[PDB]
């Protein structure tokens, strides 16, 4: 069954292209369906910014189809979407999907999407901070991670409590003097830290990071 | 339209039924096939109905639509704590000439009422020796959403340098959880005892209170 | 053949 993933840069400046890849796998691009690119921004809606078929065919988002390039290649099983001349405008998740056309314009399956970013700020690591219990418990213990200070988005934030289960709560960023903060807290059985390690790990792609910080009693 | 006109928000209990309407100009749907689109927060959409009422293979029955011509309609029956999502409906717009999505709608799987869990936190010594100092409170696993924390500095308010983050709802329990985030300077931070995080919810008249005392240590 | 271009309905 159809197989979809994005792939591309997370950073794009102003007036570059933007140049995302997709990879079709389990499915024949020579079927009759469209191969296309949805965009979400932020805290926004779904935007649809086009679509081709094997036979060349190709249908755009008027408002962008000075600008935007979609394409195939069946050979190696990719669509492609090219958008010149980006703005800040363009920061979105991009979505690879299937299309359905004729008159029914279904979109099935979607491809876990891609987050990009148009800005011409530099690209900064996050800086990560433990977050313990002060000095001075109930049946539960609440730790976390502060994760400050990184551009773009975005990151990814994980727990390594063993082979413990943990309950985590990862908190959206907010943007602040160009860059983003965002915590995450995890939550256990108090007879289990701190005998129990419990360390976040913090992933950032675009600036190739990757920070740990176990949480140790203060 | 650009956009097909969705309600803003829908909410309703588990079992229960909601029903997103997607409008266009005058009769615009009648001249397409609508489909519609369920999005959990944090990953993508995902193709619930399709020509106007079928289902793909897998989808529960549950899920069933109807297009008017005036107006295209997803029901959502027998609701269960993992259909919190967004949902939109799309179509293509024969006068655009391009493929249209709705504005979208929430829905929101209410339960009772449940006062957060406060978990108040120092800042660490490695953020303090960079200048800056962030205290933090998580107010986790509560209902409703609607959650007023503030800030006292040894019991004196404090209004600037406090962000707040909510999540989305949670798909296993339908809690919302928020963190409180009070950015100091490191000297700022040296000069006080006593840090209270205090969250005003429905669940209580009084509010949850969670302070640390820096002469404790 | 109508599964070549994207439309509305006929």
């Amino acid at each position: 069954q159809v197989q979809l993933e994005e792939s591309g840069p997370g950073l794009v400046r102003p007036s570059e292209t933007l140049s995302l890849s997709c990879t079709v796998s389990g499915f024949p691009m020579s079927e009759s369906y469209f191969w296309g690119w949805i965009r979400q921004s932020p805290g926004k809606g779904l935007e649809w910014l086009g679509s081709v078929i094997h036979t060349g065919t190709t249908y755009y988002r008027p408002s962008l189809e000075s600008r935007l390039t979609i394409a195939m290649d069946p050979s190696k099983n990719q669509v492609s979407l090219s958008l010149t001349s980006v703005t800040v405008a363009d920061s979105a998740m991009y979505y690879c999907v299937r299309i359905r056309g004729g008159s029914s314009n279904w979109l099935d399956p979607w491809g876990p999407g891609i987050v990009v970013t148009a800005s011409s700020a530099k690209t900064t690591p996050p800086s990560v901070y433990p977050l313990a219990p002060g000095c001075g418990t109930g049946s539960s213990v609440t730790l976390g991670c502060l994760v400050k200070g990184y551009f773009p988005e975005s990151v990814t934030v994980t727990w390594n409590s063993g082979s413990l289960s943990s309950s985590v709560h990862t908190f959206p960023a907010l943007l602040q003097s160009g860059l983003y903060t965002m915590s995450s807290s995890v939550t256990v059985p108090s007879s289990t830290w701190p005998s129990q390690t419990v360390t976040c790990s913090v992933a950032h792609p675009a600036s190739s990071t990757t920070v740990d910080k176990k949480i140790e009693p203060r | 339209q650009s956009v097909w006109t969705q309600p803003p928000s829908v909410s309703a209990a588990p079992g229960q039924k909601v029903t997103i309407s997607c409008s266009g100009d005058d009769s615009i749907l009648r001249s397409a096939f609508v489909s519609w689109y369920q999005q959990v927060p944090g990953s993508a959409p995902k193709l619930v109905i399709f020509d106007d009422r079928q289902r793909p293979s897998g989808i529960p029955a549950r899920f069933s639509g109807s297009n008017s011509g005036t107006t295209a309609t997803l029901d959502i029956a027998g609701l269960q704590r993992g259909d919190e999502a967004d949902y939109y409906c799309a179509a293509w717009n024969g006068r655009l000439s391009a493929f249209v999505f709705g504005s979208g709608t929430k829905l929101e799987i209410k339960r009772a009422d449940a006062a957060p869990t406060v978990s108040i936190f120092p800042p660490s010594s490695e953020q303090l020796t960079s200048g800056g100092a962030s205290v933090v409170c998580f107010l986790n696993n509560f209902y409703p959403k609607d959650i007023n924390v503030k800030w006292k500095i040894d019991g004196s308010e404090r209004q600037n340098g406090v962000l707040n983050s909510w999540t989305d709802q949670d798909s296993k329990d339908s809690t919302y959880s928020m963190s409180s985030t009070l950015t100091l300077t490191k000297d700022e931070y040296e000069r006080h005892n006593s840090y209270t995080c205090e969250a005003t919810h429905k669940t209580s008249t009084s509010p949850i209170v969670k302070s640390f005392n820096r002469n404790e240590c | 053949g109508e599964e070549g271009k994207r439309g509305a309905r006929g």
